[PDB]
């Protein structure tokens, strides 16, 4: 190596150098895709904070949260789903007032069965094997006189049992929850929320601190 | 009156596959039945790369066939000196995702894109010895697959709507915009002479576009699945696709028509990246099931197997003189083989 | 921009100081070469980027100590035992050292203090006539070919106009920097370089230095004045 | 200090060729799949196997180790080399020991990093720091274990040529102390990590929904085998300290048959030797 | 806006009508004479000896 080699090999080693400490800043930090049926309920998800993929950088207990929100992209998401392979979790945002609200055609193909549409092809995913889902169920305040105004009839024709709040959302997480298949190795964990809680970012903080023990079992070799 | 309308684009569909069928009066696959075959190519990994820490998803050769440009999801950006396997730059992008890469023929400006639906044109050779974001192109509705230079002035874009753009540098406005496509445009190639360049999209059709005129000049259909990746033939007047259909396909400009279909019954996943080499005998192609196949763009049969990679194949090039081949994959490193 | 020094001392200590002026300090090595009132340009000290390797002129080993801080982008050259030899326009310069890089490029305005093997470089042409619009050639000879087995000769020629701090012409052999002309060559190979001039106007007098870059107790070529 | 007891083998050299035979036909199956599952694969950094590597090279060098043990064993008890293998095999093991009982050790500090505080960036490091750590522990192990070999003990009472510094007896009461200690610290730090990872998994609720019962139960079953296994060893010889200090005079007739009973107990911490990485290669 | 893509992807096709294509055996020995005219500038086609190979050790 000349004096110039000797420097541009320097050089590289401190890039080298300066890239690793990068790459170990953003090794801790958990990264969680965020997807929706549309303008339903992201934004509450947004507002407890506290172009296309919009990317926020909240932190709680000591730990970075980088939540992506694709809503925005608008285009046929199997070319570039396979991006967000290496995140630690999926946040699912299903609104409670999506049945009744057909929203985009006259009278078919209503938000619930799309929202139903989209969470399977999410958790069936060739790329997201083994990442769980945080699946939320954004209209607690509103599902009430939901299901007073109007049973669960327009989708699910099979029955709810009465129109109280509690069997029927137990119905509807139930249904969210049979619909992946590899049971085994991801977990959907279907937390209720309104516009009003602040505890979305505890069990947020909560499964999230389940998939790093897990994935650190993963890591050990003994899950 | 959109019926007749429906019922003169059938007829005229066709006319165009009866002109085909008449001009079709041999195939490359008949013709090359005494050509002398190219045997096996035993491409061994001269260099790695073991700088980034991420899936690596473009790569870009400079004209030197000396430099790389390669991005991960991280936001680096790393421009290599590949003969003594030293980082030259280690550009930070402002967003992690970052799909496509490219590399100016001048070699003074690198363009990165992806979901975040900008191109960032970077300028390598600025007196403050740093790397400056010297233009910012927005306009794209989604996300920005490829990107190619021209020249240091214009650049051509695809992105993830039904849109080719060609832009221009100092005023950050497209210049024209390509719109004949019906799906995602996945990928994008230029002729050497940069005046024509075909973009193919997720209809399973590539299309010829005229940069200067703006219009779309020939349509070639053929593929099952989407296709990911065009590279033009080093005479210009022909370009290889490959889809998800496991079948790379030649297809001819002047002929208006597919030549050949480089398949096998091995392979039955899709194709990521392919590149010509230099004199367009050879045709590398990268396959989701971890390895590169090497195809005779003359007669079907295959050559040696670039098979060295953990994880699947990104991205691969070959330089402009021909010396080596890139290959950039998911795992972290890529691979530059002879 | 970089400027700022010291002043005379008889005999004492005394700590250089230069300021940089915003062009990412942190990645650009250091150098803090020396040019006596009537001799030419001499090599004292480097710092790499970082505070990595640290070089020094075979003159100043122990004497010498060149330091820098990446914050407030400064460039310290603490020197403790002074001689007579040391005096001084101390010329501080920026170099970059990556592929397609061009080192030597910027050059500090030098604070001048007065106190009251290697590479050979000959350069045995010292004047030239000084008319304007003609072809005039400065050649340049060495010791060592400084040919690498990389391929590129490192050497370098360097323009010092009367009255101001010396600015880098060619980077390598017939390599033109950023800002200069179109009219300078390189045209050498091996031992012997031929700078070649088209047209000469008022602004290319001055006086042409040429300098190794092959191994690092590197030499200039005492300059050729026009 | 010739006065120091040891006698002859009343069918301990009946009742080892079974353990030992059994030891090393099953240790070269377990060295075979330790190391395809360390130098056959790839792709994996895998910090926590970096230690399992260091505990499968342990293992590696004592299962190549034993059977100069049983060349001693020929016809009672009659080294039969006579030469610088008998002042490394008690270094060899030694250090095979510590070594092994040191990486169980930072395996379960590992795994209690893992589970109890997964946010304390120990957990996700770099390989190169622990490769450095892993030469730190092992320059432990070594460093402590040298002062066996400027010592030469070959010495026997009648030409026995025996090659064991084992004796019911005291002359500084420095190693046979410390071979204890190294029992009784990480008892302090293995029921330290794998209870807190046995209370932690059944603070979070994650028990009896998925595959968690199977880590539940490995941890617990490295831990018992641990126990039982380096427990009679160390209850053994701080009962024959207290009777030394106590009632073991110099009249030594009553208590000829505890170093045969001891090296029972030795032979159960090589068996552990062996059944280490059968828990550390049936999980991935 | 259901007359305007129909027209636009009609007259499309009318300027993809009237286009001249030559036969694909003429196109073929075109890619003939390339492929053979510069196969002697083909380094991954010959192995290139180490004397001018840049990518050694
Ligand atoms: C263990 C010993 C006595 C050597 C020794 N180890 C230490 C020591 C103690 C504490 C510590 O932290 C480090 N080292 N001091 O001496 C030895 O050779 N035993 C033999 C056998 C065995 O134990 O299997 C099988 C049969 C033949 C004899």
């Amino acid at each position: 190596l000349s004096a110039e080699d000797k420097a541009a090999v320097e050089r590289s080693k401190m890039i080298d150098r300066n890239l690793r400490e990068d790459g170990e800043k953003a090794a801790r930090e958990v990264k969680l895709l965020l997807l929706g049926a549309g303008e339903s309920g992201k934004s509450t998800i947004v507002k407890q904070m506290k172009t296309g993929i919009v990317e926020t950088h909240f932190t709680f207990k000591d730990l970075h949260f980088k939540m992506f929100d694709v809503g925005g992209q608008r285009s046929e998401r199997k070319k570039w789903i396979h991006c967000f392979e290496g995140v630690t979790a999926i946040i699912f945002c299903v609104a409670l007032s999506d049945y009744d609200l057909v929203l985009a055609e006259d009278e078919e193909m209503n938000r619930m069965h799309e929202s139903m549409k989209l969470f399977d092809s999410i958790c069936n995913n060739k790329w997201f094997t083994d990442t769980s889902i945080i699946l939320f169920l954004n209209k607690k305040d509103l599902f009430e006189e939901k299901i007073k105004k109007s049973p669960l009839t327009i989708c699910y024709p099979e029955y709810a049992g009465s129109n109280t709040y509690e069997e029927a959302a137990a119905y509807i997480q139930c249904q969210f929850e049979d619909l992946n298949k590899r049971k085994d190795t991801k977990e959907i964990y279907t937390h209720f929320t309104c516009a009003t809680d602040t505890k979305n970012v505890q069990f947020v903080f909560d499964a999230v601190t389940d998939v790093i023990i897990k994935n650190n079992l993963k890591d050990c070799g003994l899950f | 009156e959109l019926d007749q309308l429906r019922q003169e684009a059938e007829q005229l569909k066709n006319q165009i596959r009866d002109a085909r069928k008449a001009c079709a009066d041999a195939t490359l696959s008949q013709i090359t039945n005494n050509i002398d075959p190219v045997g096996r190519i035993q491409m061994r990994t001269r260099r790695t790369l073991r700088g980034h820490l991420a899936k690596i998803y473009a790569m870009h050769w400079g004209t030197d066939s000396r430099l790389l440009v390669s991005a991960s999801q991280d936001g680096k950006l790393i421009i290599w000196d590949s003969y003594t396997t030293n980082k030259v730059h280690a550009i930070p992008l402002r967003s992690s995702w970052v799909m496509t890469c490219a590399y100016a023929p001048s070699g003074n400006y690198v363009a990165c894109g992806g979901l975040d639906n900008i191109c960032s044109i970077y300028n390598l050779k600025t007196r403050e010895g740093n790397v400056r974001v010297s233009r910012e192109l927005a306009g794209h509705t989604g996300y920005l697959s490829c990107c190619r230079f021209l020249d240091d002035n214009q650049i051509v874009t695809s992105s993830g709507d039904t849109t080719c753009a060609l832009w221009d540098i100092e005023t950050g406005q497209q210049t024209t915009t390509f719109t004949g496509h019906t799906g995602d445009v996945m990928s994008l190639s230029l002729a050497p002479d940069t005046r024509l360049f075909v973009s193919g999209a997720c209809d399973a059709s590539a299309k010829l576009w005229d940069v200067r005129e703006g219009m779309c000049r020939q349509t070639f259909t053929g593929h099952e699945s989407d296709i990911n990746a065009i590279c033009f033939f080093p005479n210009g007047n022909a370009f290889a696709t490959g889809s998800d259909d496991a079948t790379c396909r030649l297809f001819d400009l002047r002929a208006d028509q597919e030549l050949m279909t480089y398949s096998h019954d091995n392979i039955i996943c899709g194709i990521t990246s392919v590149s010509f080499s230099k004199s367009g005998r050879l045709l590398l192609a990268g396959y989701d099931d971890f390895n590169c196949n090497v195809w005779d763009a003359l007669k079907a049969d295959r050559a040696g197997v670039l098979a060295g990679h953990d994880n699947r194949v990104s991205c691969l090039g070959v330089t402009d003189d021909g010396m080596a081949v890139a290959t950039g994959s998911w795992d972290s490193f890529l691979k530059i083989w002879n | 921009v970089e400027s700022g020094g010291g002043l005379v001392q008889p005999g004492g200590s005394r700590k250089l100081s230069c300021s940089a002026s915003g062009f990412a300090f942190s990645s650009f090595g250091m150098h803090w070469v020396r040019q006596a009132p009537e001799k030419g340009l001499e090599w004292v000290a480097y710092i790499s980027s970082g505070s990595g390797t640290i070089y020094y002129a075979d003159t100043v080993k122990g004497r010498f100590t060149i330091s820098r801080d990446d914050p407030k982008n400064t460039l310290f050259l603490q020197m403790t035992s002074l001689r007579s030899e040391d005096t001084a326009m101390y010329y501080c310069v920026r170099s970059i050292y990556y592929y397609g890089s061009s080192p030597f490029d910027f050059w500090g305005q030098g604070t001048t203090l007065t106190v009251s093997s290697d590479i050979v470089m000959t350069q045995a042409t010292s004047s030239v006539p000084v008319t304007p619009g003609e072809s005039v050639s400065i050649s340049c000879r060495s010791s060592k070919s400084l040919l690498h087995s990389n391929g590129n000769t490192y050497l370098y020629w360097f323009l010092q106009r009367p009255g101001q701090s010396p600015q880098l012409l060619i980077y390598r052999m017939s390599n033109l920097a950023s800002g200069v002309p179109d009219r300078f060559s390189g045209s050498g190979s091996g031992t012997a370089f031929t700078l070649t001039i088209s047209r000469l106007e008022a602004e290319d007098v001055g006086v042409y230095y040429c300098m190794q870059h092959l191994e690092y107790p590197l030499t200039f070529g005492a300059g050729t004045k026009l | 200090k010739k006065n120091c007891c040891v006698f002859r083998d009343d069918f301990i050299v009946k009742v080892l060729p079974p353990v030992l035979g059994l030891e090393f036909i099953f240790g070269l199956l377990g060295n075979g799949l330790a190391l395809w599952i360390f130098c056959f694969h790839l792709k994996s950094w895998k910090s926590s196997r970096i230690f399992l590597f260091n505990l499968a090279v342990a293992d590696f060098l004592l299962i190549i180790c034993l059977p100069f043990l049983m060349d001693n064993y020929v016809r009672r008890w009659d080294w039969k080399f006579g030469d610088i293998p008998c002042r490394l095999m008690l270094f060899m093991l030694a250090m095979n020991r510590q070594g092994s009982i040191i990486f169980l050790t930072v395996v379960a500090v590992d795994r209690y990093f893992r589970v109890v505080h997964p946010h304390h960036a120990l957990n996700k490091i770099s390989n190169r720091t622990a490769a450095i750590i892993s030469c730190l522990l092992w320059g432990i192990t070594i460093g402590l274990t040298v002062h066996l070999l400027k010592k030469k003990m070959p010495i026997q009472n009648g030409g026995a040529n025996l090659c064991s510094s084992f004796s019911i007896c005291h002359t500084f009461q420095w190693h046979e102390a410390m071979f204890l200690l190294e029992f009784f610290l990480p008892l302090g730090i293995i029921l330290f990590c794998s209870a807190r990872i046995i209370w932690s998994l059944r603070q979070r609720q994650m028990d009896r929904h998925a595959k968690i019962k199977r880590a539940i139960t490995f941890i617990m079953v490295v831990a018992i085998v641990f126990v039982i296994c380096f427990l009679p060893s160390v209850v053994v010889r701080i009962r024959i300290f207290w009777l030394l200090h106590t009632s073991g005079t110099q009249n030594c007739e009553v208590y000829r048959s505890v170093d045969l009973a001891f090296f029972i107990t030795l032979s159960f911490t090589y068996m552990n030797s062996m059944l280490d990485p059968v828990v550390y290669y049936f999980s991935s | 806006a259901s007359i305007a893509q129909a027209r636009k992807l009609v007259e499309q096709l009318k300027m993809e009508a009237n286009i001249d294509r030559i036969k694909v055996s003429k196109a073929a020995a075109d890619l003939m004479a390339y492929c053979e005219a510069h196969a002697k500038e083909d380094p991954l086609l010959t192995p290139v000896p180490a004397s001018e190979n840049p990518f050694r050790e």
